[PDB]
């Protein structure tokens, strides 16, 4: 899964830098995902990755990532053979820095 | 994520309890936990004064040039090992005045990184490359008691009295800098308040420990001994 | 109780007197 | 359904009660209850001063010197096994002036980790034998009463005077650090207030058993032998 | 859910009235009501001082080593049973001074878990395994009056003066810890306030009870008896 | 009015002097 | 019985038992 | 993934840590980290006074004149290599009246960039030779202890006593100017408060090592030779 | 071990080493 | 002639 | 007979 250009325009200003800390998903079933995240200081570029974490269900309740780019993008990967999990929704924890 | 045993005895388990008590744990975070602990211990020892970090040692006066050891932070009682005698600290001007104008009392000062003494003291100590040889400390051997800067953790097996006496102090003072590294203020304030409370408790314990065996009443001391 | 005869091994990460990362080499030499 | 007993008197039942008043039954939380109780007991004993945690021990003065026990927090009245002669604490600058300029009062100081008596008193330890025989105290002895620090539990069946007197104290003070671990502020405030109230009640109880049963007037006349 | 009779006379009915006055009643809750009552009674007796929990008893001085009984919380008047005489409490230093420097007045102190006396008192009491034998208390028999720690409830039929004099006090002080066990603050505050008010009323009654039969006017006492 | 000659039966659940759950056995022995 | 009277009764103590030192003596 | 080391002791690791605690990895921001650290070090040393940044140097008095070093911030005790004779600072209007109306105390002033001693003392510099030989101090010397200003880093491997003692100080004080560059107010406030607390701790530490170990009573009696 | 006791131990210092001046002397 | 207070 | 404090 891949979504780029998360400007949070519906919450705060786009150009404003936003410190990303956590994603709090609500999954179902058993599995082991491989989360990836990144960003870019612009809006046109497909941001470069910054980290990657595995969210094994039944043990972890979230994924910890550290970014402050204003335009975030997150990817989800599931390469496991014995996984039948699912993703209903997320809840990103973030702050607001500055601009320029 | 990580596990830990009931007693936080060593650095290895403290650096994991830190990541435990703060779910903000990951590669980019755990790698700097040592730096947060370094900052916390620096903020602690900068003003913490208690026995367990003290250190007594003999000095070499050499009538003047006597130098301050590297671990010098604050000087406790200073005396000799022969019949007992306590020095009192004065300013450079007082000693410069004593030099010209002129031996029961003995004073001293702090000239940069030296400890000056008005009388030509001749304290003796074994040289540097001496092998063992306690030397049976000779006379005129002054013994200094001060507060020494403790060592910094460098191995997971490395422990310290602070871990065995009060680990929550370090844990809170380092979660402070952790929640600062990431963006978080409520945790910063709470951890800072708790660490300050623990430190206040410890210093108050140290205070109630000193001169705590009987009351005091100055017996109108008017130097009964004047003849000499 | 002791003497300061041991050799330099570390720097004063806390303390306004002593050595530094740019001076420990001088002590050791 | 973690079930605890009514007379909370041990470490295991205290742990189970802590896990009960915090209904969450998860390894991430249960495995740290020992750490919370450790923090609580280190917070209480660090400034609590009461009789039951006191201790008496004979010193082994060689020549106006001594060594403080490794379980020393605060010292109170010291004396000898005979005639009393309570000692009074002083400072180094005075116990070192007495020697120069000096029926016989006693003074002692603290030189880091050594009690230094001026008169150069001599003390001896009692008969050690463990063959089910009395200690047979020794002559020329000096008694010291200090607030000893208690040992860590490190066991389930272990206990302490607090578990019998004020288990609620440790319970609330450890639930404080628990609700600090997890971000719960109101619980922290409530538990801290309750623990503070309990400690206040205890210290007030220790004060109402002091030298109270008598008037505070007619100041004593311990002047001298010269009338 | 449970029922109860108008008077809350015993532990058995109090532990049910507790669950009644708080609809928060169930298996996981009723099983700990004993612990809540224990905490409440501890919080009460920690500072409550009234007659009904007092206790008079003879002592065995043995000129010194005399030990403090286990139930000692606070000492009331202390005297003898022969012609009357009231002791006054002083500090260890005063007694140590009296020992060397030197019998109408008699002092005493508290050395750890002992009651020291300057004069070599020889109070006598029957030994431990004595069967009955009131012994017709002999002379030099001091009688101590103090506040004893009351017993903890262990049977439903076990009652106490507190139940027959003021059950609402225990009920509120235990509903406090109950509403703490579960998550509730308004009830905690209200029950705490009501219990504190009841305790204040009781201590004020005790106060107005003492020295409450006539006014007082010191008749300029200047020791009319000096000859002796 | 009475004497303290009875045997130990319980511990001081309230009181800073006396016995404890870890010491009542000593009193009884 | 007493209603609020404090002298109407007197609750016993834990136990009229001495310390270990008295038993040893 | 900019990775720094645990013992922050250099300029490069400090720069990388500054860029880390401000996760933004962009040339517009990284290229100015040196400027922020410059501003921070110029803010700290401008009013920080502690031993380690002090310095001792011999003066070269010709005839009651001198020249202040280019690294002078504040002067403290001055004296001679023999007998002590600490000098005391005065004003021009007094060191010029002494000459008119004037066993021998010393006075010095600051005439812009020149120390002016009244008695017309003479000083000499030691043996300069760099052939692995000692300086061989000179007779009739005068010692001066001042708070020297440290040099700018201008290099990665370079370091300073602060990086070892209080790297958090410079870190926070430079992140302050960083969060000023970008419009971030709360961060500015937090970093400034933390830096202020650190500086307060440092200055308090420098005060508790002063002339403390002695009573403040019995005012000295340095009156005269006339008893 | 000590729980809160301050005299139950004594943490060492950085290092019992002198200054360069003492080594030179 | 006074001793210490041993444990129970 | 007193000298200055040179660097290490």
């Amino acid at each position: 899964l891949e979504r780029t250009g998360i400007d949070f325009d519906n919450v705060t200003n786009e150009w404003n830098q936003k410190h990303i800390n956590r994603f709090r998903p609500q999954t179902t079933g058993s599995g082991t995902y491989i989360f990836e995240a990144g960003g870019s200081q612009f809006s046109n570029e497909y941001g470069h990755p910054h980290t990657s974490k595995t969210y094994t269900i039944g043990v972890d309740r979230h994924v910890s990532v550290r970014l402050n780019h204003p335009y975030l993008f997150y990817n989800v990967i599931d390469n496991d053979v014995n996984s039948n999990a699912a993703i209903n929704g997320l809840t990103i924890e973030f702050a607001v820095g500055g601009r320029r | 994520m990580p596990d830990v045993q009931y007693p936080i005895n060593t650095y290895g388990w403290l650096k994991k309890a830190v990541a435990l008590w703060a779910d903000r744990d990951d590669d980019e975070f755990v790698n700097q936990i040592p730096n947060f602990i370094n900052f916390a211990e620096k903020e602690i020892y900068r003003n913490l004064r208690i026995p367990p970090l003290e250190k007594e040692v003999y000095l070499d006066i050499k009538d003047g040039v006597a130098y301050i050891p590297p671990d010098y932070l604050e000087a406790q009682w200073m005396m000799r090992a022969k019949d007992g005698t306590i020095f009192q600290v004065t300013s450079p001007e007082e000693i410069s005045y004593r030099r010209q104008h002129g031996n029961q009392p003995v004073n001293f000062a702090r000239f940069g990184s030296r400890f000056i003494f008005y009388p030509s003291i001749e304290a003796d100590t074994p040289y540097y490359p001496d092998d063992g040889s306690p030397l049976i400390p000779a006379e005129n051997s002054v013994i200094l008691s001060y507060y020494a800067d403790p060592p910094e953790f460098h191995e997971d097996t490395d422990t310290s009295t602070i871990l065995t006496i009060a680990p929550e102090l370090l844990l809170y003072f380092t979660l402070r800098h952790a929640c600062l590294f990431v963006q978080d203020d409520n945790g910063v304030q709470k951890w800072s308040a708790l660490g300050k409370a623990i430190l206040d408790e410890m210093v108050e314990q140290n205070k109630k420990q000193e001169y705590s065996g009987s009351p005091i009443a100055i017996p109108n001391n008017m130097t009964r001994l004047q003849s000499s | 109780i002791v003497y300061n005869n041991q050799a330099p091994d570390a720097v004063n990460n806390v303390g306004q007197f002593g050595a530094t990362e740019g001076s420990i080499g001088a002590y050791k030499q």
